[PDB]
């Protein structure tokens, strides 16, 4: 919020449109629209079946950002004993696979544990925030003004 | 890729040695060293 | 030795793994009045003979609910299973039940363990434990 | 009776099933006779067929996909992609034998000890490498092959 | 002006010191 | 064998809330208990133990849902009449929008009220209703009206039967046991006898003022439905074949009726909706054929089948006893009926989806984008919901009705027995399917943003073309003559064939198959093989697993056993069942975007009066639909334009609920992310200071329950989802033109 | 293995012995109660964690508790 | 050798395939079937 | 006309049935 706030402000301080956040700052369409919507439009032409520029590493991290976010979302909403049993199926058609029998683990595969589905979840839920917005904000100036 | 600095012939040498020989020996290492049954 | 037929099965894929010739396997032995169908805890059901059954099973656990099933669902309550763990060396181990009697009924000769002279909330302070490798629960 | 499915190995308590995929007469035959379960054999004749059939189509994906694969490079590229992976896939088995087998070593089969299964991943490595190079030399020359299988310089 | 190969070659080798101090440090704490 | 006032009818146990549940009538003390009442109201199951009153408070409670459907349909019958431009739209079909919604000014609302033609004011309807209603031969409102009137005539009917069969004369449990009668009397009963009427309606009243409204006839100068039927002469004056009248029906001549009943195929080049004539023969013939099969099973007189000796007749080599023991499961358990009712009935509702829009059966449905749309979209999640219903009733069925002691080796016994090698191979076809779709689109959006086109998976680059898929729609345009030789048409445009282009705009198309449609087809493929290994492994694995041996007995809905044996939180068949609505969710949300990028990019559009047709995305699906960044960018991106410009015009209401979709799904998340101990300690917090001021309730606040949790989390995320891709579909094709 | 604990409020119902799918617990003779029997938990090796025996019991603040410590194949409920 | 008629990569892969291949393999079977002294 | 390539290998994969039938009946007449 604070730097969705600090970013609008200061595009429109910097390109000289302060009204464009005088008037629709005070509505959420105005933050979905004028700010969200309207400042990916470079970003997410990074690359195209066009061509390529020099923002096409940015939309290639945006989108991979948002691969992450969501893979946290597995971790945070399914839980553990369901990937437990399916994880009992796969160690089944392993033991019963022939010329992979020879292959065993060493160590035996479980789920991850309850507090390391919620911790994985929201490392990746992090990374996936923090990368998406990065990229967002980096491609969205450098093209305006950089 | 090229590269007009000095010793350009070391990024050529030591991205593939950062991005496989480099990782590809410490999870070796890493993989023999935590499975190793040897006293706890 | 472990006495008792093997209850007629079609075999399943939820049965015994590596583990059971690996590690341990558990079996249950119960007399049965007469041939009727149990389910099977590993998915499906078997027949369980008149007389002696001898089942081998992954874990205790599937035992144990198996016995449950055995002194619940049906109406001649089969209060009498034994359940044992066998190791690979061929040693077997009685568990289940234990002494005999059922644990949900006292019997003397049961010594208390797992039990606290003081009550939940006068367990001392972590802090007072520092740097000693016991929780507040194990002093 | 009639039923092709049956108990594996007799005792329907073990979590397996004795079907027409898993214990037919041709399963058993073939599989049994497959490098890595066929009697007698030493562990780096094991290796060496494996390796040999390995190496021979991993070849192929990076020929015909990969990314020199519209240049004058096509092969070299396929065969260098080939070359690379069977150089991890080695390393990746003489790991596993390294960490598998530490303690006591087994009576039973050959392959699964250290011993084995190192003659096993040396087998591997050889015909791995060798199979990729038979493949790339035959796909190189591949206008000789054709010649050959055409009669044209006879 | 630009560097030269032989400061490059100089760094590394210089480069090569702490590398050694991590793997002894690390190992020292390892223990 | 009918029982005689059962049930009496007071209203003093309507005041007493909790009277179906024993826990429950004891009165409040937590709120948990309020959570419990609406939790447990249709459980019939566990409220009584006996079969018989589960099957009376089921067959009511079907009268009741009856009830319920009348009233909505008569609702949308009298909003057609009174508040609607249904006069206005059918003179003049393309230069109105249909609209059926009236909204009072207040606050600001009537800017909703748009321009919808002919000086009207109101909410653009994308339901189809008017296409329908035209294909029906509706003229007026008075009829509408009419028609409203008798639907709340049989709402009431509903209700007095539902009550009737509840509380005085209710059936027996071998009444609903007798399965027999009841497949011949719902196959030629229902089905034929209703779609044989439908024919006759057809033929009868549809088709006239249809034909008539189609040549350019005035909808004031064709008189009324009922003077065609006062006399006989108009038919002959417009079908011809109606001179030597039923003759040829009995005389085996019935190619004298190839006048109104035909085979033409493809659509009506005027309005763009199917051939009335062929949906007439259609349901005649699918009338006679429900009509044999509703003949098959012994009912009263000792000539039929019996299903439960063709199902022992059906075993094998591979299978043990085969089908022995299903006719009980399937005549004991309501269950499992359900289940597989469910699964049958979401598939026939999908099916419905995808063949509506090939063959749009409506004049002008086709050419309005925003029905078709709508229609697609409505269709395909209602069959997804039934779909993971089934998945859930089956499950509930395994729980609670399955008997293990009478099903012995036969079909299900085997699947019990060989579960993990089916959950196994399901489980490898998924990450294989995931991988050979999904990593393909990350392939080619890494090989774009790397500036190697050349290396893409793509049609002008490295090519996966559907052959097999082209090679059928091949046989589909050579069938009508060779392999269909009386047929005059192909069956669908969309298979091959020339472009209908009624009015300026695009009705079908040949939808031609490339590289984005193989790797989105994968995709559909992938994330319905997800769905059903989450619903199916659910099922098979309700009862037990190697981790939980005894999960039948703590039930299908339950949040846990604990968290041990490395934890086992999302265990039952219900957790399956909630993240199988997840999985679904996202399978459907593909599909329907892929339907309207692929309709927007190679069907719809404008067509030049030479003969060319301008694309409503000009064709952008062939090179950007193979990328994660083209479908973010041409498809989101782009077409979200309409639904957030659309503030201070009238569709800003699509605007307000892209917002508030939005919110509830973010909303979600609370639930989903979180649980219930943080939320029961901060209850005791605000607990704490409710008893400084002497505010305590009597009922003591608890945190919701973890089952409720998940199940407020996905209905949350599935609500603002939908409302959000409703709104952003809906402000986008009322803005397609 | 997990620790399975008795505290003195026990009353001695056997609900966690009853509750306990794993035979870990059992009753022994005790003073402390009209009941005259406290739950014991000899067989903590096969616990498995599922904290059943703390749903069952009736005491508040329960007598017993169970504390998820080293973990097991017996422990983790592994069949494999 | 060449061929006007359709799929004339198939005699240049089965003429081997038939000649070589499944000879080799028939009488290499054949030969380990006949002097397998399993039981008689 | 000629056939086609397709014909060839259709024809082809319809002979691996009587291939795989005549192994089930040489299988089954030599026990
Ligand atoms: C920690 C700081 C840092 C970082 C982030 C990088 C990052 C990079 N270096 Mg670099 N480098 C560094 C320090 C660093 N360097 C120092 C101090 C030297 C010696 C003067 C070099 C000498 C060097 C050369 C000669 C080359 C690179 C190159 C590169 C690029 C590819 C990686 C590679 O091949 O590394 C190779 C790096 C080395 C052989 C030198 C070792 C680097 C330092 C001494 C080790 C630091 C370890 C670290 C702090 C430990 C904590 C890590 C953390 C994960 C726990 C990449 C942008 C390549 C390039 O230019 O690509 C375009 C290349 O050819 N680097
Ligand atoms: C300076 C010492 C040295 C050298 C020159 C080599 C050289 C080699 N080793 Mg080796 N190795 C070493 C030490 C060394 N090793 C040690 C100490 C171990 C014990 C962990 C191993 C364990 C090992 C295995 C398990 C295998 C090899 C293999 C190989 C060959 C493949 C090329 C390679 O690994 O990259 C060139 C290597 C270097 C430039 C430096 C390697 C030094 C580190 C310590 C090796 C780390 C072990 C790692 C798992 C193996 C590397 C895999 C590779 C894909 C990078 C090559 C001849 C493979 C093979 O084909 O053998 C027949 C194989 O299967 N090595
Ligand atoms: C179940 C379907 C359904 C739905 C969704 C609606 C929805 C609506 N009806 Mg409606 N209606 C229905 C069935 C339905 N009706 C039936 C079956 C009848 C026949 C009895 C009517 C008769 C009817 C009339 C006569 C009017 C509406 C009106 C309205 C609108 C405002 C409701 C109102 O006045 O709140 C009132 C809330 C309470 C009484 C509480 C709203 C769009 C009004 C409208 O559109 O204004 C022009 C209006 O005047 N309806
Ligand atoms: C449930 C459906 C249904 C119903 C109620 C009717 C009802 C009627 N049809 Mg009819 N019809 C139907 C289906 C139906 N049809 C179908 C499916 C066909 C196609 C085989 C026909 C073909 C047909 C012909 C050819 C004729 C009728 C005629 C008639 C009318 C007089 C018949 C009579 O009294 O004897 C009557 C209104 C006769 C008439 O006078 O038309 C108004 C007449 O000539 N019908
Ligand atoms: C033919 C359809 C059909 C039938 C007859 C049943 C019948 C039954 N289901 Mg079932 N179900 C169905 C479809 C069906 N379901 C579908 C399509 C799904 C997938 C979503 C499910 C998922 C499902 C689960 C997961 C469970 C049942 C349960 C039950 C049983 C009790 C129902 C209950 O608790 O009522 C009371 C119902 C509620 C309190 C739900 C009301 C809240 C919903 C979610 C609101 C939905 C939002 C709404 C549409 C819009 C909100 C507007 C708002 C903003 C104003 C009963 C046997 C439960 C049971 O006890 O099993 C025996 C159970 O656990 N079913
Ligand atoms: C975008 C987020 C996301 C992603 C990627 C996944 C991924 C997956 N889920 Mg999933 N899930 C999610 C969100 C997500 N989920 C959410 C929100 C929920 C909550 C309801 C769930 C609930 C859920 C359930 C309940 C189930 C799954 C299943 C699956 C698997 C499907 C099999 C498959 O496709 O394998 C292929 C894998 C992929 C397509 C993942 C992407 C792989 C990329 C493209 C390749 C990367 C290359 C390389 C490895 C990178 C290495 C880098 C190097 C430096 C090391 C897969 C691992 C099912 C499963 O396990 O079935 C087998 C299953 O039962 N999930
Ligand atoms: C039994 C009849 C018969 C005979 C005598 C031949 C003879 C021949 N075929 Mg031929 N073929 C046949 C059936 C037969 N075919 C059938 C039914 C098909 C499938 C439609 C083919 C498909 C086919 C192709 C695609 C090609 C040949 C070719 C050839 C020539 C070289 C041999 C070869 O590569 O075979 C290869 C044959 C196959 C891969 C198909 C298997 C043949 C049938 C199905 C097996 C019959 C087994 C036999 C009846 C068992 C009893 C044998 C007896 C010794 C006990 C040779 C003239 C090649 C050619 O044209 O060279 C110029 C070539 O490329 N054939
Ligand atoms: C009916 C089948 C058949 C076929 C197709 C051939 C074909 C051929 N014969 Mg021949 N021959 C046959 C039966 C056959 N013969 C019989 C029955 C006899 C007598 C009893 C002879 C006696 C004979 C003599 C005496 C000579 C030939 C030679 C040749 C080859 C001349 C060109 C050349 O230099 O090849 C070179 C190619 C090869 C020898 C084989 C190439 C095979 C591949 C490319 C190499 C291995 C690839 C790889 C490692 C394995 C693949 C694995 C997997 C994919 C299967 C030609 C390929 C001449 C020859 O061999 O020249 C070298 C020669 O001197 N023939
Ligand atoms: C997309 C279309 C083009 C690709 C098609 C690929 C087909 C895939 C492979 C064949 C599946 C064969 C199963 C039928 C063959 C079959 O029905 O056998 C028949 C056999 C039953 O034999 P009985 O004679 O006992 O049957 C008596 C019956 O009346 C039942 O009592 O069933 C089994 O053995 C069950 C095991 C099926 C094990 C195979 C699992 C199938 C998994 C693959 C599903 C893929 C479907 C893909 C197409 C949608
Ligand atoms: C697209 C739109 C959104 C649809 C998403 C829906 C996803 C499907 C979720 C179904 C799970 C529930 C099935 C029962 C499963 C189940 O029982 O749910 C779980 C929960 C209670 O479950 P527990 O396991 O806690 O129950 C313990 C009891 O079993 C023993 O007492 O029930 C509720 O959440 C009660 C709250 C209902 C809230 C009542 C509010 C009134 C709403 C009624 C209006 C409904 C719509 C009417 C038509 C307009
Ligand atoms: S985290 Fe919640 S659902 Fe999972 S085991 Fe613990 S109490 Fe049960
Ligand atoms: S946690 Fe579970 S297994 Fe352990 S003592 Fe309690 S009920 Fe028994
Ligand atoms: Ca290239
Ligand atoms: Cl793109």
């Amino acid at each position: 919020w604070l730097t969705f706030y600090w970013h609008w402000k200061h595009l429109g301080v910097w390109s000289g449109n302060v009204a464009q956040f005088n008037e629709n700052s005070t509505y959420l369409m105005g933050w979905f629209r004028d700010y969200l919507w309207a400042n990916s439009a470079q970003l997410i032409n990074g690359y195209n079946p066009y061509g390529v520029n020099n923002l096409s590493v940015w939309a290639w991290m945006f989108l991979f950002g948002h691969l992450v976010w969501a893979t946290g979302f597995m971790f945070l909403i399914s839980w553990r004993g369901y990937w437990q049993e399916l994880i009992e199926t796969i160690v089944w058609a392993h033991e019963r696979t022939p010329l992979a029998n020879l292959v065993r683990w060493k160590d035996k595969p479980v789920a991850l544990s309850i507090v390391q589905a919620r911790l994985v979840g929201l490392a990746h839920f992090t990374v996936g925030y923090v990368l998406t917005y990065a990229a967002f904000l980096i491609a969205s100036t450098a093209g305006k003004f950089g | 890729m090229d590269g007009s600095y000095a010793a350009s012939y070391l990024p050529w040498i030591l991205i593939p040695m950062v991005g496989w020989l480099f990782p590809a020996v410490t999870m070796g290492l890493l993989f023999i060293h935590i499975e190793s049954e040897g006293e706890g | 030795e472990l006495s008792g037929q093997p209850p007629k099965f079609g075999g399943s894929t939820g049965g015994l793994l590596s583990k059971a010739n690996r590690e341990e396997k558990y079996a249950i032995t119960w007399t049965s009045a007469s041939e009727q169908v149990f389910e099977m805890p590993t998915g499906g059901a078997a027949i369980m003979n008149e007389g002696e059954n001898l089942l081998y099973l992954a874990r205790k656990e599937q035992c144990l609910a198996l016995g449950t099933q055995l002194r619940t669902k049906f109406k001649p309550k089969i209060q009498d299973y034994k359940i044992y763990r066998v190791y690979p060396s061929g040693e077997v181990q009685y568990l289940h039940p234990a002494d005999g009697v059922f644990p949900e009924k006292v019997n003397e000769g049961r010594e208390a363990q797992g039990t606290k002279t003081r009550r939940i909330g006068q367990n001392p302070e972590p802090v007072t434990i520092k740097f000693s490798g016991k929780a507040p629960y194990e002093v | 009776s009639n039923q092709v499915v049956q108990a594996y190995n007799g005792d329907p308590f073990v979590g397996h099933l004795s079907t027409p995929i898993s214990d037919s007469a041709f399963t058993r035959t073939f599989i049994g006779n497959l490098p890595a379960y066929r009697k007698g054999l030493s562990p780096i004749l094991r290796g060496l067929e494996v390796g040999m059939a390995h190496g021979y189509f991993l070849i192929g994906p990076w020929t015909l996909l990969g990314p020199l694969r519209d240049s004058e490079y096509q092969y070299i590229g396929g065969l260098i992609g080939a070359l690379a992976l069977i150089l991890v896939a080695t390393a990746a088995l003489s790991s596993y034998g390294l960490v598998t087998f530490q303690g006591e070593q087994g009576s039973g089969d050959t392959l699964q000890t250290a011993d084995g299964w190192s003659q096993f991943a040396a087998g591997f490595f050889v015909g791995g490498m060798g199979g990729a190079f038979v493949a790339y030399f035959l796909l190189e020359n591949l206008s000789v092959v054709d010649g050959i299988f055409r009669g044209l310089f006879n | 002006m630009a560097l030269s190969d032989t400061q490059i070659l100089a760094a590394l080798v210089v480069a090569l010191l702490p590398a050694f101090l991590a793997f002894r440090l690390s190992t020292e704490l390892y223990k | 064998s009918v029982d005689n006032n059962p049930v009496p009818t007071s209203f003093e146990k309507w005041g007493k809330p909790g009277h179906f549940d024993r826990t429950l009538a004891r009165g409040p003390k937590t709120t948990t208990w309020i959570w419990n009442l609406h939790a447990n109201a249709h459980d019939f199951d566990s409220q009584t133990s006996d079969l018989e009153d589960v099957s009376r408070k089921i067959f009511s409670a079907h009268f009741g849902h009856l009830a319920v459907v009348f009233v909505w349909l008569s609702g949308m019958y009298f909003h057609g009449a009174k508040f609607s431009n249904y006069e206005g739209w059918l003179a003049d079909p393309t230069h109105i929008k249909p609209s059926a919604q009236v909204v009072w000014p207040i606050v600001g609302q009537g800017i909703l009220n748009g321009d919808v033609g002919g000086g009207f004011h109101g909410i653009q309807i994308t339901s189809g209703l008017f296409y329908l209603w035209r294909a029906s031969g509706f003229t007026d409102s008075y009829q509408l009206y009419c028609t409203a009137i008798g639907g709340l005539v049989m709402a009431a009917l509903m209700l007095f039967a539902g009550w009737f069969h509840y509380h005085v004369k209710a059936p027996k449990l071998e009444w609903f046991q007798n399965v027999e009668s009841m497949m011949n009397h719902h196959l030629a009963g229902l089905l034929g006898l209703g779609s044989l009427g439908w024919a006759g309606h057809q033929i009868h009243v549809s088709m006239p003022i249809n034909k008539l409204l189609d040549a350019g006839v005035a909808p004031k100068d064709i008189p009324l439905p009922h003077e065609f039927i006062l006399e006989p002469s108009k038919m002959a004056e417009l079908y011809p074949s109606f001179a030597q009248g039923l003759t040829p029906f009995f005389t085996l001549n019935w190619g004298v009726y190839s006048d109104f009943l035909t085979f033409k195929g493809g659509l009506n080049p005027v309005t763009g909706g199917l051939w009335l004539s062929d949906t007439a023969h259609h349901h005649l013939a699918i009338a006679v054929l429900f009509i044999i099969a509703g003949h098959m099973y012994r009912t009263n007189w000792g000539i039929g089948h019996s299903m439960k000796e063709i199902l022992e007749a059906h075993k094998g080599p591979f299978t043990g006893e085969g089908h022995k023991g299903l006719y009980e499961i399937l005549t004991t358990s309501w269950h499992a009926q359900l289940a597989i009712n469910l699964a049958l009935l979401g598939s026939l509702t999908i099916i419905v989806a995808q063949h509506m829009y090939a063959m749009p059966p409506y004049p002008y449905q086709a050419i309005d984008y925003a029905t078709q749309l709508s229609l697609f979209t409505h269709h395909m999640w209602i069959g997804g919901f039934l779909i993971v219903g089934a998945g859930a009733h089956g499950a509930i069925f395994m729980v609670r009705d399955y008997d293990p002691a009478k099903n012995v080796n036969n079909l299900l016994d085997r699947m019990l027995r060989h579960r993990d090698a089916i959950i196994s191979h399901l489980n490898w076809v998924c990450i294989f399917l995931g991988f050979h779709s999904f990593g393909l689109y990350i392939h080619n959006d890494t090989m774009r943003a790397l500036g190697r086109p050349q290396d893409m998976f793509s049609d002008t680059a490295i090519q996966l073309q559907p052959i097999f898929a082209q090679w059928v729609q091949h046989l589909h345009t050579l069938a009508p003559g060779a392999t269909a030789p009386n047929a005059l048409a192909t069956a669908s445009y969309a298979f091959g064939g020339e472009t209908i282009a009624v009015a300026g705009k695009v009705a079908m198309m040949p939808i031609t198959l490339g590289t984005a449609d193989f790797m989105v087809h994968h995709i559909h493929a992938f994330t319905i093989h997800v769905t059903a290994l989450i619903l199916l492994k659910g099922v098979l694995y309700a009862r037990s697993s190697r981790l939980v041996p005894d999960k039948a007995n703590l039930g299908f809905r339950f949040p846990c056993d604990g968290p041990g044996r490395g934890g086992t939180c999302q265990v039952s068949g219900w957790d399956h069942v909630f993240l199988g609505l997840f999985w679904m969710y996202n399978s459907l949300s593909i599909v329907i975007f892929h339907f309207s990028w692929k309709m927007q990019s190679d069907v719809w559009g404008t067509v030049s009066p030479d003969g060319s047709v301008t694309h409503v995305t000009l064709g952008n699906f062939a090179q950007s639909a193979i990328t994660i960044n083209g479908w973010l960018r041409d498809f989101l991106w782009a077409q979200a334009a309409n639904v957030i410009n659309s503030y201070g015009s009238a569709l800003s209401a699509y605007g307000i609920m892209f917002l508030a979709g939005h919110f509830v799904f973010a909303f979600s998340l609370m639930f989903l992310f979180s649980g219930r101990g943080y939320w029961q300690e901060l209850i005791e917090s605000i607990v704490w200071a409710h008893n400084k001021l002497n505010v305590a309730p009597a009922i003591q606040p608890r945190a919701l329950s973890i089952i409720q949790g998940r199940a407020v989390g996905v209905a949350h995320y599935l609500l603002g989802g939908i409302v959000t891709t409703w709104a952003f579909f809906l402000a986008r094709s009322l803005s397609i033109g | 293995s997990h620790s399975v604990k008795i505290y003195d409020t026990c009353i001695g119902c056997t609900q966690c012995v009853r509750a306990c799918p794993l035979d870990v617990l059992e009753m022994v003779p005790w003073d402390g109660c009209k009941a005259a029997q406290i739950a014991s938990s000899p067989r903590t090796e096969d616990c498995v964690g599922c904290k059943r025996c703390e749903t069952a019991c009736p005491t508040d603040f329960l007598s017993i508790r169970v504390y998820l410590g080293a973990e097991t194949t017996r422990s983790m409920g592994l069949a494999y």
